[PDB]
C-alpha cells in the first residue's frame, strides 16, 4: 500500500493547488493599486539603550508599551523603561546561549531559551525583592527559537528539533505537542484571540496549529529558503513571513494561500525579523544588512528605511498602541524609532 | 524628577555598575570552540578539563589565562546556531589518525567549518590524534585502504604529513591560518600548544585589521 | 654679535 | 637698526625657500591624505599625530620664512604675535613628541603583551590618553609666553627696526627652560621611542609585511634623531655660548645652521605621512 | 520577610544610644530603609533614610546633626546612632523598607518597633479625628495636603497606612490608587491634587484602627494626624 | 508513516476557501478603519508623543 499511500498523497496536493488556485481571482496588487500611497516615512531615533556587552539577540514589549525585556550573549537578561532609559531589573542567566526571550502579558513574569534546551521562567513581582527563577521547562531535544506566553500558566515554545509545545507552567509539563514540520522551527506568532499560532521552520514553510486541539489546520508555502519571522496581520486574518531569500510575504488564512510579496532587486539580505503596525498598514522588517526596512504592506512598495545600526539587526517590535518600534542588533544596542 | 524617579536612577547606575564589572570579569577569558570527529578524543584534549544535552562547556586555567572550550556535540540540528561562535577567538579540531572509517566525514566537517561565512577569518588549530596506534596501524593497512589516490611510501612520516596536507588544502583564504600538532593519547602537553597557538593568533589579529 | 633669534 | 639684518647669501635664502615651499605641498597633502584616510586604536593614535604635524606644518613654516629667513627684523606681527607663534610651535612640537611614543607604547603592548592590552584598551581611555597628551603637550608649552618677548634692540632706546622676538628674561631662566624644554621634547621620547622599538623589532624578527615593518620601526628610530637632535642642539648653543665666545664666522655659522635645522624639522613631519603609506597594505 | 528591632530603653537626657533592626528573609541590600517615629500618643513622623548603596542619606530636620543613620550590608543589619536626645525623642521607632523601580510599591513590610524612654514642608490634614463605624458599613477616610501632590509625570504620590491596635502600620494603598499585595479588594482610593480619600466597603473585623496619610513627592515625608475607626 | 501524511493532507483539502479578492478587500477595510489610530502611519503631536 506504500506506492498508493504516495500516490494519494501527490493526488491531495494537486486537488489542494487546485483548489488554491480556483479561488485566485485577482491579487492584492490589482486591488490596492487606486489607494492613495502612505509617501516616504522618516523615523527618527528618540532613545537609544545601552548596557549589553554583546550580541542582543531577542527584545520583547510589555503590554503596557512601556517596559521592554532584552537578552544577550553576555548571559544577562534585561528589563527596560522605555521612557526614561532606566534599568529596572537586570538577571543573570545560567546559560548564555540565550536565543529568544518574552514578557508575560500581566508583567509578572519573563522567559527565556536557547541552545540550553530549556526555556527558563523567571518571577519578577515577588517578595523578598529579587528576580528568581520561577520554572525550568525540560523536554525539547534542540535548542529553543522562541517563546510566547498565553497567560501566566501556559507558554508555548519552538524547538530546533521540528516540535512545538504547549506547557503548563506550574505543573512543569507539556501539555500539547506539535508535530508535523521536518526542518526546525525558527518563529512562533500567537493570534490575536490566543486560540491559534503560527510557526515557520527551515522548510520554507509555515503551519497553523490548533492550540486546544493540537492539530495543524493548514500548511503554507511558497518561500524557497528557511522562514526566520512570523507575525499575525492585527486582525487575526493574515500573517507575515521572512525568509533567507530576502523576501516577505503576506499570507491569507481564509483564502489559503499567499496574497502579497515584498521584495527589491537591491535586497539580497536575508531576513531576521518582521512585524505590523497598530493599524496593519506598514510591515517592518529587519535585514542582516544592517538596515530595517519599512513596507506599504497593501502596495508593497517601500514606504522608508530605519539605518542607525552598525550590525545585524536581530530583533525589532511594535508597542500595542502603536507609539513606537524598537529595534536590536548584534552591536549591543537597540534603540526606540518613533 | 521625583523622589522616587531620583531612587530609580541609583538603582539604574547600580545596576549598570554590575554589569561593567561582570563584563570586565567575562573580559578575561578565552573562547575556544572544540569540533572533530565522533570518538576523535576531543574529551581529552587537555588533562585538566573541568565540566561546569545542549553544548558541554569545559575550562581550564593556565599561567594567567582562563579558557573556555565549548563541544557544540548535543545540538544534533546547524548554520542556525552557529553564528553564536563567530567570535570565538579560535577553533580547536581534532582527527583521529587511526580509525581510517571516520576520514573523508572528518574532511568534509574540515571543510564545512574552514569555509563558513562566519568562521573566514577565525583560525583553526588542528590535533592529530592518536598517533601511537596510527605508526603501527600503516604497517598493515597502509593508507591507500583509505586514501586510494597515493603515490608514496607506506611510513608514519609520509603518511602523517600526507593527511595534513589534505587538511590544510581545505584553507581557501588567506587571512586564516591552521596550526598543526601531534599528539599522543597519554601526551599531557596540550595545554602548551593551545596557549601558544592562542598567542600567535591573537598578535596576528591585532595587526591584520590594524589597517597593516 | 650674539643672535637674537631664538 | 644697522646690524639685525644679516648679511646672508640670496643665492641661500631662494634655496631654502624653495627646500621650504617643497616641503609644505609635500607635508600638507601627505597629512591631509592620511587624516581623511583615517577618517582599532592605532587609527586614533596615527590620527592624532597626523593632526600634530599638519599643525606644525600650517602654523610655523610661512611665519619663519617671512620673519627668520627673510625678514629678520622687525617682527611682522609685534609682541602678541610673536608670544602665540611660540607657545603654538613648542604645543605642537610637543604634541609631536608625545603621540610619537604613545604610538611606541600602544604596538609594544598589542604585540608584547596582547593579552593585557585586549582589556587594558578601550575607546574611552584611548580617548582620554590622547587629549591628556594634548594637554600635557599645551602646558609644556605654557613658559614661551613669558620667556620670549619683542625686544628693541639698537644703539638707542627705540627704532623703527629694532622690534625683535628674542627672551625677555634672565639668561639663567632660558637656560633652565631650555633645558626643561630638551630632556621632556626630546631625550624622553627619544629614549622610550628607541626602547620600546627595539624591543617590538626584536620580537617581530624572531617570527613580507613584517619585514618592513622591522625595517620601518629602525627607520623610524634613525629619523627621529636625524630631524630632531639637530633644532634642540642649536637652542642649547644659543642658550649657552657666552658674549665673549662669539665672532662673525660664528654668527653667520649659526645663521645658516638655523636654515638648515629648520629644514630637517619641517622635514620630520612631512615624512611621517609617507611612512604610514609604505608599510600599510592599503 | 522579617524586621527586628533593638536598642531602645530608658536613657537620661544628654546621653545617647544606638538602635538596630536586624533584617532577615528578604534582598536587603537591594532595599532602601527608613525609620519612623511615632510619639506615645501621637501620629507618625519621618526620622531618616539610607537609600541602596548608601548613596543617599536624608534626615528630619527635627533630629539633623544629633543622629546618624548608617547599614551594615554583609550583617543585614541598619543602624541609627542618637545623640544629645531630649524628653521630645521619646518614641516607638519602626524600621521601614522601601524599593524604588517603574511599579515598585515602596513602604510595604514595616517591622515592630523598639520603645526609647528619655526622662516648606507640605502639611497634610485630616478631615476629621475619629468616624464611629458599624461593620457592613461605607466608610470613607479623607485627607487634604498644602501642595498638589500629582508631578508632570503623572504619578500621584499619596500612600494609605493603617495601624490596627497593637500593630506596626500596613500599606493599603500607594500613588493614591495602586492596592498594595496582601490588601483585600474592599479598599479604594480616588482623588485629585489637594484632595484625597479613601473608601472602605463592606466594613469588617480587624478592620479598625488609625489610618494616615503620607505624601512622597519630596523629603521630608510627612504624615497626616491619623483617623480613628471605632465599633 | 505514509497514512499520516495522507490524513493531514486529507483534513487539508477539506477547508472551506473564499476568494483572494474578498480578502483583499477586508484587509483595505481593515486598514482604512484604523488608519487614524496608527501613530507610525500618521505622526502624532509632539504634545501627545510619549518619547
Ligand atoms: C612606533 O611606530 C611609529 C612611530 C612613528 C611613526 C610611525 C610609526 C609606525 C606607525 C605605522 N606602522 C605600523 N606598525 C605596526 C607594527 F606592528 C610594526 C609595529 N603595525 C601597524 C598597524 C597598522 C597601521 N596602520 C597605518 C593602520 C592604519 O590604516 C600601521 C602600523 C609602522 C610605523
Amino acid at each position: 500500500e506504500l506506492d498508493q499511500l504516495r500516490q494519494e498523497a501527490e493526488q491531495l496536493k494537486n486537488q489542494i493547488r487546485d483548489a488554491r488556485k480556483a479561488c485566485a481571482d485577482a491579487t492584492l496588487s490589482q486591488i490596492t493599486n487606486n489607494i492613495d500611497p502612505v509617501g516616504r516615512i522618516q523615523m527618527r531615533t528618540r532613545r537609544t539603550l545601552r548596557g549589553h556587552l554583546a550580541k542582543i539577540y531577542a527584545m520583547h514589549w510589555g503590554t503596557d508599551s512601556r517596559l521592554l525585556v532584552s537578552a544577550s550573549q553576555d548571559g544577562k537578561l534585561i528589563i527596560w523603561d522605555s521612557y526614561t532609559t532606566n534599568k529596572v531589573h537586570a538577571i543573570p542567566l545560567r546559560s548564555s546561549w540565550v536565543m529568544t526571550c518574552a514578557y508575560a502579558p500581566s508583567g509578572n513574569y519573563v522567559a527565556c531559551g536557547g541552545l540550553d534546551n530549556i526555556c527558563s521562567i523567571y518571577n519578577l513581582k515577588t517578595r523578598e525583592g529579587n528576580v528568581r527563577v520561577s520554572r525550568e521547562l525540560a523536554g525539547h531535544t534542540g535548542y529553543l527559537s522562541c517563546c510566547r506566553f498565553l497567560d501566566d500558566n501556559q507558554i508555548v515554545t519552538s524547538s530546533g528539533d521540528t516540535t512545538c509545545a504547549l506547557w503548563d507552567i506550574e505543573t512543569g509539563q507539556q501539555t500539547t505537542t506539535f508535530t508535523g514540520h521536518t526542518g526546525d522551527v525558527m518563529s512562533l506568532s500567537l493570534a490575536p484571540d490566543t486560540r491559534l499560532f503560527v510557526s515557520g521552520a527551515c522548510d520554507a514553510s509555515a503551519k497553523l496549529w490548533d492550540v486546544r486541539e493540537g492539530m495543524c489546520r493548514q500548511t503554507f508555502t511558497g518561500h524557497e529558503s528557511d522562514i526566520n519571522a512570523i507575525c499575525f496581520f492585527p486582525n487575526g486574518n493574515a500573517f507575515a513571513t521572512g525568509s533567507d531569500d530576502a523576501t516577505c510575504r503576506l499570507f491569507d488564512l481564509r483564502a489559503d494561500q499567499e496574497l502579497m510579496t515584498y521584495s527589491h532587486d537591491n535586497i539580497i539580505c536575508g531576513i531576521t525579523s518582521v512585524s505590523f503596525s497598530k493599524s496593519g498598514r506598514l510591515l517592518l522588517a529587519g535585514y542582516d544588512d544592517f538596515n530595517c526596512n519599512v513596507w506599504d504592506a497593501l502596495k508593497a512598495d517601500r514606504a522608508g528605511v530605519l539605518a542607525g545600526h552598525d550590525n545585524r539587526v536581530s530583533c525589532l517590535g511594535v508597542t500595542d498602541d502603536g507609539m513606537a518600534v524598537a529595534t536590536g542588533s548584534w552591536d549591543s544596542f537597540l534603540k526606540i524609532w518613533n | 524628577l521625583s523622589a522616587e524617579d531620583k531612587a530609580a536612577v541609583e538603582r539604574s547606575k547600580m545596576i549598570e555598575k554590575n554589569l561593567k564589572e561582570d563584563g570586565i570579569s567575562a573580559a578575561k577569558d578565552v573562547k575556544l570552540l572544540l569540533l572533530g570527529a565522533d570518538n576523535s578524543g576531543k574529551s581529552t584534549i587537555v588533562k585538566q578539563m573541568k565540566i561546569i544535552t545542549g553544548i558541554v562547556e569545559t575550562h581550564f586555567t593556565f599561567k594567567n589565562l582562563h579558557f573556555r572550550l565549548f563541544d557544540v556535540g548535543g545540538q544534533r540540528s546547524r548554520k542556525k546556531w552557529i553564528h553564536c561562535f563567530e567570535d570565538v577567538t579560535a577553533i580547536i579540531f581534532c582527527v583521529d589518525l587511526s580509525d581510517y572509517n571516520r576520514m573523508h566525514e572528518s574532511l568534509m566537517l574540515f571543510d564545512s567549518i574552514c569555509n563558513n561565512k562566519f568562521f573566514i577569518d577565525t583560525s583553526i588549530i588542528l590535533f592529530l590524534n592518536k598517533k601511537d596506534l596510527f605508526g603501527e596501524k600503516i604497517k598493515k593497512s597502509p593508507l591507500t585502504i583509505c586514501f586510494p589516490e597515493y603515490t608514496g611510501p607506506n611510513t608514519y612520516e609520509d603518511a602523517a604529513a600526507y593527511i595534513q596536507a589534505q587538511f590544510e588544502s581545505k584553507n581557501r583564504s588567506p587571512n586564516k591560518e591552521i596550526y598543526c600538532h601531534m599528539t599522543c593519547a597519554t601526551d599531557t602537553n596540550n595545554a602548551q600548544v593551545i596557549f601558544d597557538a592562542v598567542t600567535d593568533i591573537i598578535i596576528a589579529n591585532n595587526l591584520r585589521g590594524c589597517g597593516l | 654679535r650674539r643672535p637674537y633669534i631664538l | 637698526n644697522s646690524d639685525l639684518d644679516v648679511n646672508t647669501d640670496i643665492y641661500s635664502k631662494v634655496l631654502v625657500t624653495a627646500i621650504y615651499l617643497a616641503l609644505f605641498v609635500v607635508g600638507t597633502v601627505g597629512n591631509s591624505v592620511t587624516l581623511f584616510t583615517l577618517a582599532s586604536t592605532v587609527h586614533y593614535h596615527l590620527g592624532s599625530l597626523a593632526l600634530s604635524d599638519l599643525l606644525i606644518l600650517l602654523l610655523a613654516m610661512p611665519v619663519e620664512l617671512y620673519n627668520f629667513i627673510w625678514v629678520h627684523h622687525p617682527w611682522a606681527f609685534g609682541d602678541a604675535g610673536c608670544r602665540g607663534y611660540y607657545f603654538l610651535r613648542d604645543a605642537c612640537t610637543y604634541a609631536t613628541a608625545l603621540n610619537v611614543a604613545s604610538l611606541s607604547v600602544e604596538r609594544y603592548l598589542a604585540i608584547c603583551h596582547p593579552f593585557k592590552a585586549k582589556t587594558l584598551m578601550s575607546r574611552s581611555r584611548t580617548k582620554k590618553f590622547i587629549s591628556a597628551i594634548w594637554l600635557a603637550s599645551a602646558l609644556l608649552a605654557i613658559p614661551m609666553l613669558f620667556t620670549m618677548g619683542l625686544q628693541n634692540r639698537s644703539a638707542d632706546g627705540t627704532h623703527p627696526g629694532g622690534l625683535v622676538c628674542t627672551p625677555i628674561v634672565d639668561t639663567a631662566t632660558v637656560k633652565v627652560v631650555i633645558q626643561v624644554n630638551t630632556f621632556m621634547s626630546f631625550l624622553f621620547p627619544m629614549l622610550v621611542i628607541s626602547i620600546l622599538n627595539t624591543v617590538i623589532a626584536n620580537k617581530l624578527t624572531v617570527m613580507q609585511a613584517l619585514r618592513h615593518g622591522v625595517l620601518v620601526l629602525r627607520a623610524v628610530v634613525i629619523a627621529f634623531v636625524v630631524c630632531w637632535l639637530p633644532y634642540h642642539v642649536r637652542r642649547l648653543m644659543f642658550c649657552y655660548i657666552s658674549d665673549e665666545q662669539w665672532t662673525t664666522f660664528l654668527f653667520d655659522f649659526y645663521h645658516y645652521f638655523y636654515m638648515l635645522t629648520n629644514a630637517l624639522f619641517y622635514a620630520s613631519s612631512a615624512i611621517n605621512p609617507i611612512l604610514y603609506n609604505l608599510v600599510s597594505a592599503n | 520577610v522579617q524586621l527586628v528591632e533593638s536598642g531602645g530603653g530608658l536613657v537620661q537626657p544628654g546621653g545617647s544610644r544606638k538602635l538596630s533592626c536586624s533584617a532577615s528573609g528578604f534582598a536587603f541590600s537591594s532595599f532602601g530603609m527608613h525609620w519612623v517615629r511615632q510619639a506615645p500618643e501621637k501620629g507618625l513622623e519621618w526620622v531618616a533614610y539610607i537609600s541602596s548603596g548608601s548613596g543617599t542619606i536624608y534626615y528630619a530636620d527635627t533630629v539633623k546633626g544629633r543622629f546618624t543613620i548608617s547599614r551594615d550590608d554583609p550583617k543585614n543589619t541598619l543602624f541609627l546612632q542618637m545623640t544629645s536626645l531630649r524628653s521630645e525623642d521619646t518614641a516607638m521607632y519602626y524600621c521601614v523598607r522601601s524599593i524604588y523601580y517603574y511599579g515598585s510599591s515602596p513602604f510595604d513590610f514595616w517591622g515592630q518597633g523598639t520603645t526609647l524612654t528619655v526622662s516648606s514642608d507640605i502639611v497634610m490634614t485630616q478631615a476629621t479625628s475619629s468616624v464611629p463605624v458599624t461593620p457592613g458599613e461605607s466608610v470613607s477616610i479623607s485627607c487634604r495636603s498644602s501642595k498638589s501632590l500629582l508631578h508632570s509625570n503623572g504619578n500621584t504620590y499619596l500612600y494609605w497606612f493603617l495601624q490596627r491596635p497593637g500593630q506596626s502600620p500596613q500599606l493599603l494603598i500607594y500613588r493614591m490608587s495602586n492596592l498594595a499585595s496582601g490588601v483585600p479588594d474592599r479598599f479604594s482610593g480616588s482623588g485629585s491634587g489637594t484632595a484625597f480619600t479613601l473608601t472602605i466597603s463592606r466594613l469588617e473585623a480587624e478592620d479598625v484602627g488609625v489610618y494616615y496619610c503620607m505624601q512622597h513627592l519630596e523629603y521630608p515625608l510627612t504624615f497626616g494626624a491619623g483617623t480613628k475607626l471605632e465599633l | 508513516q505514509a497514512r499520516k501524511l495522507v490524513e493531514q493532507l486529507k483534513m487539508e483539502a477539506n477547508i472551506d476557501r473564499i476568494k483572494v479578492s474578498k480578502a483583499a478587500a477586508d484587509l483595505m477595510a481593515y486598514c482604512e478603519a484604523h488608519a487614524k489610530e496608527d501613530p507610525l502611519l500618521t505622526p502624532v503631536p509632539a504634545s501627545e508623543n510619549p518619547f
